[PDB]
């Protein structure tokens, strides 16, 4: 084989020609990934003067299903917050923030929920994704321990109720939620605890984020056979929450 | 004596710490134990090339 | 310490789903019978079946199969038809590619024939088979990212096995079917041709396959830290953005000053997986047709190392030394 | 003055008690058996 | 030195004890592990020693 | 700059040492203790190796080399310039490694999510001191590291498989390889599944995890779910990383002669005619 | 005046005190190993 | 000096103690062990040399 | 030229000034470098030379 | 009046001139430095 | 010189004591083991030479 | 007055003067044994 | 040059001092390990060669 | 008046007063030790 000129090769010509496409490629994936959060913004709530060297991309349309419209994106924030209690701790950038009241109770933090639709994701049938066992129809424990009628200890040691239900997904026939029945001392009604966040044992389910305390002031469902993604949204991140803001020892350093 | 003030005075995990100190001589327990497999089977190299 | 949602603590089993349709009638061709293992069901989804049955899933089945029966009783008879001994040499059996002195003509059946013979047949379940994902693909209204990811492999596959021997015009320089004799086959094509060490395509499916291992372990780690989010729903998170893909996206942009979207990540790995064996029958092709000596290509090029110390053992130690005598 | 267990002076000078009584005996016993040891084989 | 016996006021007894026990017992371990030393120090063995 | 939503996650606090010291960020980046302790000893290295570079005498990329001292110094220190620079380096590098994934940890601790991500940094951590820690220790010298060198660390690997006659034997070597070409495989099939979902033809409307459910049954008979999938390729990428720690760990102070030998075992049972 | 641990100053002080009275016997008992040490075997 | 006391209105005296009592630990192991590392430092062995 | 003081209508000095500051550091630690690789400039090995 | 980053006419005049306040004696440093370098070891 | 006690105006005290403890520990360990790693002043070797 | 830590300046000067002498006592350890270690053996 | 301390209105202390902080020390370490590096201005061998 | 930090004028002149006062004595020192390294071993 011969050379086009010097040592140049077909090889050389092959490498030369992924360089360039390597970096179209490299080029495309970056700005495809720039449709949500753009542009940047100060911490005054401003637009900063420095938006980057990739430019916006353009326009794409989602159809969805069942009649719920359309979405396009790079767009407008629609899950945007309104009023958040947070106060700046310096006069300048790059400063942390400051919780105004309570931030589990303002929703603030490792606490933060995001403003999603206020209805309940549906399946390919259109019901609701996340139904209370009680009214699936063939559902049935078929492995594990059943938490059903344990005691719920919280992560203080203290007795809160007994597990009385589960919500399961009846599509990929998984457990998301578990359903706790407070006692009277500790609060009133029922509320709804991610199965992430628990763990089952022989004669107990232990909840390690929160204290005793904080489970009066769960976010409640509005509705007692269906839940919305907002108010999962809520329930979820104020279970996450008490990693942080349960103790002050889990805040201050370590060390 | 009087009493353990066991009452009131004392909401206690007693076991709490020592637990964590027997965690911390398990490891240290381990490690001699691997690396007792291979040691006493030493071996010795020869260099035939550059560094 | 908390769940780390690497195993389900308790299971549940409802009715068994059959699948969703519409007016392509997928019903007609799925079968009937499932079945549910609790062994599985630990680490995902329980359910065993249904399958779907068309055209290109049996014509690939009976060809495979067949392809798999001629090397198996080509390697039995090998052996004098002693069972024991077929199962003792298991490992070190394999059906031959001809002779470099038949060229491209068909070569008798002791030196090639059969190896023709099961090399077509395996090359017609491949393709049956990329037709069939395909067709699915085509009649369930989705797109088709997944016939493309296996036309990139297939495309290794096909260089590996059909171009390249008849740009070098032999078909002795295919692969053996053989556990130890296609390993022998990879060190032996390595070493005739210098280092493939220094073909520089080789490093860049190698930069590809480290990059896209690194990725999926990136990617799992990151899914199963912001599960207690439902971070692993993440159809309805492009949808409708939620707190999730949020922190999970300023956990690396914390990291590394950069990060991605739900939708934009899955793209990454897609072309990091993608771009592996493409690169890597770019360089299998310049083998030979192009380059001969691939450390004599480096040395021309000026990226081959130099080294000034000396050679041989004698020149840091003693023979006696060594022994400690 | 502080005191973040729940004790006063004397309940903590009652506790140091047993504790002195017991480090001062095992100790003993340990010195009894070093002595028995060197006096077997010694490493100085 | 007089004053030693404030130490409770600061530490819970019973937290220390039980971590006081596990020290001292893995810290006999491994003395009487290392002094299984073929020396003058290993007397488990008297088989193969001096009989 | 920030994004639209990341306001309202600055917040103070989950710091495992250091308190409102170093508790603020730099553009995007976050700092604390072990971000300064990773800009020091990364900046450090650096440096070192670009004075290392023009002691050799060439700045070419492709042709500086660092290499480790000779078999005759063993575990004691050489000279700078025969090879204790590399020394330094290496303590250098594992020092910005550690910092790298406690600062993960601060990070995860901030956000209020779980700590897999440095978990999984951990296991390549462990792969590296492997290389360059435990197995030179076994063998009694620090000389049998690789180089730090772009191509000067590929000619290190192919006389370190040419040592035992045909790498290729051995067995968790074998194991190694079939967990990365699985893993590439999972992810590619992963990625193409979620994105055929989210991006149907034009005109279509968007799919749902029962779409890709139906569909992956339907192709092979069989479905994961969307949650096993993630941890089978967390899974399995932390096996590659374990596999290839224990086989470029027995090579060399456990087996000492060719790998085709040591199947010897299975060639020579006493169950065989 | 300044106190971030809630702690007054007289009791600092005692806090202290008793610290320093142990330091002392521990960096006594220390000293007096070492001398023994060096008696037994020079490292200078 | 004289007002060196006011370290107990800066640092909690639990934490102080146990981070002193872990680190004079681990010390004096390091300085042991470095002692039984040794050749002229080894008293297992110097006693069957003046046997 | 008497105008270009309108530079920091368009760039922020906060960002400006970092970038100046690395760029100035890393030219001048690469300039300092570049001197030592050569046998003329190399003032460690003439200081050697001519002693 | 074009501003991307807040700023005034004034604010850049005052920001600019000590700028290139700055900017002379740098230069001035780096002139004597080259002119004593070059009495050394020259270079052309 | 007379004005730099407004160091603690900007840094807290707490933070600032246990890195310098820290710092300070390293520097030592680092500066007494590149003494052990050199031979001129490598005090353990000196004493097995002299004698 | 400007601060950042909530202090003031009657404290600053106050925990000041005792980071200071404790800064010298430890200078005048360190300057002994370096003189020590360099009657010795003699560096430089 | 006399309205240089108005880089204070520009930048704040508690980043631009830790920044500092950071490189001197690592210009101190490199330019100390630089000299370790060179066979005229080592100061460890130079004791050994001279006695 | 353009300021990013909040901080005035006379606050900023007296931070750059102690900051300046701080650089001269690091820098004095720095040339007492390089006169005696030079005086030590030239390298010009
Ligand atoms: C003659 C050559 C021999 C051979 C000899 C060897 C030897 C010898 C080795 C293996 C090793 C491996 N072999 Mg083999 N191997 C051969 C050919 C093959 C073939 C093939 C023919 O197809 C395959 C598929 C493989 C593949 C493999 C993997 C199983 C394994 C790679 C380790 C790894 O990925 O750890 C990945 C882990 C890491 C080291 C990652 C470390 C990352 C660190 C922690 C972070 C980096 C930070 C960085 C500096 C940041 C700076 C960047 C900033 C942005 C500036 N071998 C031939 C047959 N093989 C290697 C192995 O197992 O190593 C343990 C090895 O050493
Ligand atoms: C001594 C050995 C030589 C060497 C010789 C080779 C050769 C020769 C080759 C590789 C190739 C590769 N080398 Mg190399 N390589 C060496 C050292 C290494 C080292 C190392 C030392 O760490 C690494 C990391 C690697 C790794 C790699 C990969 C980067 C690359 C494989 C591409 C791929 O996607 O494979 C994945 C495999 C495939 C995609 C094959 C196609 C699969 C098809 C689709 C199978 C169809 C299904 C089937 C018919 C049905 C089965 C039955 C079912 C159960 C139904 N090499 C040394 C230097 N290397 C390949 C390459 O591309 O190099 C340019 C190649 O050919
Ligand atoms: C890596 C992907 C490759 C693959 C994977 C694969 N196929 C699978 C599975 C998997 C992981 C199953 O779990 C499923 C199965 O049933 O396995 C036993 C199956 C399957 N893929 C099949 C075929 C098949 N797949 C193909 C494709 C592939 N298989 C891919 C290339 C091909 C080819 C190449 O042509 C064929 C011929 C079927 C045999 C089966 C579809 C299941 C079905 O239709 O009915 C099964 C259900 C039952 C009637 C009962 C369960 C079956 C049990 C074996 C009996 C009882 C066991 C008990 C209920 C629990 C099982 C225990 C577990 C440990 C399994
Ligand atoms: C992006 C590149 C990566 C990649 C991608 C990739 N591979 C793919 C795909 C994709 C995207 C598919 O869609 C396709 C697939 O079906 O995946 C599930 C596939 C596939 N890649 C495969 C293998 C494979 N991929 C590999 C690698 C890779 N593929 C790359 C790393 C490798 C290697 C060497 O690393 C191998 C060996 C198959 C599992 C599958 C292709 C299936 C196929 O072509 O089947 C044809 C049919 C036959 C040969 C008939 C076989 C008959 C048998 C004798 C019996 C029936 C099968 C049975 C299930 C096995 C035995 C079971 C026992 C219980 C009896
Ligand atoms: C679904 O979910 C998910 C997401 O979300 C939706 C995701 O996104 C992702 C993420 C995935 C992707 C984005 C895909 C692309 C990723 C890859 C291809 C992986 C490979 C990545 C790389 C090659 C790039 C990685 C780069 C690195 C590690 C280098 C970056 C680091 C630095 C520049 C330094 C770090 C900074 C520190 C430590 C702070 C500074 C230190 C201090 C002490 C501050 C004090 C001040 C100073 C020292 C001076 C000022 C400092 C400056 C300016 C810093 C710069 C300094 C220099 C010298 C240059 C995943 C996986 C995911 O699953
Ligand atoms: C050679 O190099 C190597 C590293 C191998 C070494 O060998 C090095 C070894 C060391 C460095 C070793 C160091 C060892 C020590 C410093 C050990 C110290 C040990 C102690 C101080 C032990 C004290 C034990 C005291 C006891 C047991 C006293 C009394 C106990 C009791 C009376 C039990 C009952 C107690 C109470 C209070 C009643 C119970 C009431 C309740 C309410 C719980
Ligand atoms: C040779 O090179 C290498 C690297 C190998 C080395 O070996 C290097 C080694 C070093 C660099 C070593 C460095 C060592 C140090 C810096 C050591 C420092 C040690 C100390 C400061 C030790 C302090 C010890 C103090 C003690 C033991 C105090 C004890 C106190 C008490 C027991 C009193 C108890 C308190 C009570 C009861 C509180 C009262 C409560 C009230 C409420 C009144
Ligand atoms: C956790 O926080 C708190 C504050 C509670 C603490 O820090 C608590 C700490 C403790 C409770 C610490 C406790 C420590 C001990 C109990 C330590 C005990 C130490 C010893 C008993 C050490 C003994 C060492 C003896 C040695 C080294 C003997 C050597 C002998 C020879 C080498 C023989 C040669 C001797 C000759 C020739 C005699 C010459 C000697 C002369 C003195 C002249
Ligand atoms: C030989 O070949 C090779 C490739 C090897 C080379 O070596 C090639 C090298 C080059 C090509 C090098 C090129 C180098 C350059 C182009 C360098 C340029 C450098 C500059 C323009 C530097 C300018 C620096 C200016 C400074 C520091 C000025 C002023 C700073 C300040 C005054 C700081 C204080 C600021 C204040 C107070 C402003 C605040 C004011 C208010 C009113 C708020
Ligand atoms: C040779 O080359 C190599 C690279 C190998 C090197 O070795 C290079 C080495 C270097 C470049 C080394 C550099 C080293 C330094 C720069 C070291 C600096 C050290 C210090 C600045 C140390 C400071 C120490 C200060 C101390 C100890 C102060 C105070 C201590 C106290 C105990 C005081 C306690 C204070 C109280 C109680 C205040 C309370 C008051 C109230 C009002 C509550
Ligand atoms: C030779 O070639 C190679 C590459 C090898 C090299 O070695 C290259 C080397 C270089 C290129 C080196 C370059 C070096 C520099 C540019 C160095 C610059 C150094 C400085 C500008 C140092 C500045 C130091 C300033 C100091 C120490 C100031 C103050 C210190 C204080 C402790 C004062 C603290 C202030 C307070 C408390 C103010 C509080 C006031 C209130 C009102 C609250
Ligand atoms: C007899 O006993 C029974 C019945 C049990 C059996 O049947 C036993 C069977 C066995 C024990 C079987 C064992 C089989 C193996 C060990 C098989 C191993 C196979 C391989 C490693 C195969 C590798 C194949 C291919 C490779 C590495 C690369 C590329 C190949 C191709 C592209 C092939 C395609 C060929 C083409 C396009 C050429 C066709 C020719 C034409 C003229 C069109
Ligand atoms: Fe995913």
């Amino acid at each position: 084989e011969e050379t086009f000129f010097g040592n140049f090769d077909l090889a050389s010509l092959s490498l030369w020609l992924f360089y360039g496409f390597f970096a179209l490629l490299i080029y495309y994936l970056q700005t495809e990934n720039m449709r949500e959060g753009y542009p940047l913004e100060d911490e005054d709530g401003n637009t900063a003067a420095n938006q980057g060297p990739f430019p916006l991309p353009k326009e794409k349309t989602f159809k969805l299903q069942h009649g719920r419209g359309e979405l396009t994106l790079p767009g407008e924030d629609v899950q945007r917050r309104d009023n958040l209690a947070l106060r700046k701790t310096a006069h300048g950038n790059g400063f942390p923030m400051e919780p105004t009241g309570d931030p589990m109770l303002d929703g603030v933090g490792p606490a933060s929920w995001s403003k999603r639709r206020d209805v309940p994701e549906l399946d390919a049938h259109g019901h609701p994704k996340i139904v209370p066992m009680s009214a699936a129809e063939g559902f049935g424990v078929s492995a594990g321990t059943d938490p059903r009628g344990l005691p719920v200890m919280a992560g203080d040691g203290e007795i809160v109720g007994l597990v009385s239900d589960m919500w399961i997904d009846e599509a990929e026939q998984l457990v998301r939620y578990l359903e706790l029945e407070l006692d009277p001392e500790w609060g009133d009604g029922k509320r709804l605890v991610q199965r992430q966040m628990v763990r089952i044992k022989s004669d107990r389910v232990k909840v390690r984020s929160i204290y005793g305390k904080h489970f009066k002031n769960v976010p409640k469902t509005k509705s007692p056979n269906q839940v919305t993604l907002l108010e999962e949204d809520k329930i979820m991140a104020y279970y996450a929450g008490g990693t942080l803001y349960a103790d002050e020892s889990r805040l201050e350093p370590q060390l | 004596k009087w009493f353990d003030e066991w009452n009131s005075k004392n909401p206690t995990d007693i076991y709490k710490p020592a637990i964590v100190v027997g965690v911390a001589g398990g490891a240290v327990f381990a490690a001699a134990l691997l690396v007792s497999m291979g040691q006493p089977l030493a071996t010795d190299s020869m260099q035939t090339g550059p560094r | 310490p908390e769940y780390q949602n690497i195993f389900t603590q308790v299971q549940v089993q409802g009715p068994a789903e059959l699948g969703v349709d519409n007016e392509n009638n997928l019903t007609e061709e799925r079968t009937t019978g499932t079945g549910f293992s609790q062994l599985i069901g630990w680490i995902g989804n329980a359910q065993l079946g249904p399958i779907y049955l068309g055209w290109f899933g049996i014509i690939s089945l009976v060809t495979g199969t067949l392809w798999f029966n001629i090397v198996g009783f080509n390697m039995l008879s090998q052996v004098g038809y002693s069972i024991p001994e077929f199962i003792r040499q298991l490992f070190w059996l394999a059906l031959e590619p001809p002779s470099p002195e038949y060229g491209l003509r068909m070569p008798p059946l002791d030196d090639g024939g059969w190896f023709i013979i099961a090399s077509f047949f395996l090359l017609v379940s491949v393709i049956s088979w990329w037709l069939r994902t395909y067709q699915l693909a085509e009649m369930h209204k989705m797109g088709k990212h997944v016939a493309w990811a296996f036309a990139a492999a297939i495309w290794l596959f096909l260089v590996l096995g059909l171009f390249r021997p008849i740009l070098m015009g032999s078909w002795s320089e295919a692969v053996p079917y053989g556990i130890f004799p296609h390993l022998d086959w990879t060190t032996a094509f390595s070493i005739r041709y210098g280092n493939l060490y220094y073909n520089p395509f080789h490093a860049l499916s190698i930069v590809f396959l480290y990059g896209s291992v690194l990725l999926f372990a990136m990617h799992g780690a990151t899914i199963l830290a912001v599960t207690r989010f439902g971070g692993d729903r993440e159809l309805e998170q492009i949808y409708d953005r939620g707190t999730a893909s949020e922190r999970a996206g300023l956990f690396w942009r914390w990291t590394m000053g950069f990060n991605a979207t739900m939708e934009g990540i899955h793209r990454w790995a897609w072309w990091f997986a993608v771009l592996t064996p493409i690169t890597g029958g770019i360089g299998i092709l310049l083998t030979g047709t192009v380059v001969d000596n691939w450390f004599l290509w480096a040395v021309e090029h000026n990226f081959a190392p130099d080294y000034t110390q000396d050679y041989g053992y004698e020149a840091y130690t003693t023979y006696d030394g060594f022994l400690g005598r | 003055d502080l005191s973040f267990t729940g004790l006063t002076d004397e309940q903590a000078q009652e506790l140091h008690s047993v504790y002195m009584s017991g480090l001062w005996l095992f100790s003993a016993v340990a010195v009894v058996a070093h002595l028995a040891t060197f006096i077997w084989r010694p490493w100085f | 030195m007089s004053k030693f016996y404030k130490i409770w006021l600061i530490f819970d007894p019973r937290r220390v004890f039980v971590a006081q026990g596990v020290f001292l017992f893995l810290l006999a371990a491994m003395i009487h592990l290392v002094l299984l030393s073929t020396e003058h120090f290993n007397w488990f063995e008297l088989a193969a020693a001096n009989a | 700059a920030l994004l639209s939503f990341e306001r309202k996650y600055r917040v103070r606090g989950g710091t495992l040492i250091g308190g409102d010291l170093f508790d603020f960020w730099v553009g995007p980046f976050y700092v604390g203790f072990f971000g300064v302790t990773t800009a020091f000893f990364a900046l450090l290295g650096t440096i070192l190796i670009f004075w290392g570079a023009s002691q050799q005498g060439t700045f070419n990329p492709w042709l500086i080399n660092i290499a480790p001292p000779d078999l005759s110094y063993g575990l004691g220190m050489a000279p700078l310039m025969e090879g204790g620079l590399w020394q330094i380096i290496t303590i250098c590098a594992i020092g910005a490694f550690v910092s790298w994934a406690l600062r993960e940890v601060e990070i995860c601790r901030k956000l209020g999510m779980g700590y897999h991500v440095p978990f999984a940094f951990s296991v390549a951590i462990f792969a590296y001191v492997t290389l360059v820690v435990f197995r030179p220790l076994l063998m009694g010298a620090w000389g049998h590291g690789f180089p730090y060198g772009i191509w000067s660390h590929l000619d290190w690997v192919s006389n370190t498989g040419y040592a035992y006659l045909h790498f290729h034997y051995n067995p968790a070597h074998m194991l190694a390889v079939t967990f990365f070409f699985t893993t590439t495989l999972a992810l590619a099939l992963h990625g193409a599944l979620v994105l055929s979902a989210a991006n149907p033809p034009k005109g279509e409307e968007v799919k749902g995890p029962d779409n890709e459910d139906t569909f992956f049954r339907d192709f092979i008979g069989y479905s994961i779910g969307t949650l096993g999938i993630h941890r089978v390729g967390l899974l399995l990428a932390l096996n590659a990383g374990f596999w290839s720690a224990v086989c470029i760990i027995i090579s060399g102070p456990v087996w000492t002669k060719g790998w085709p030998e040591w199947w010897n075992w299975w060639l020579e049972m006493p169950i065989w005619p």
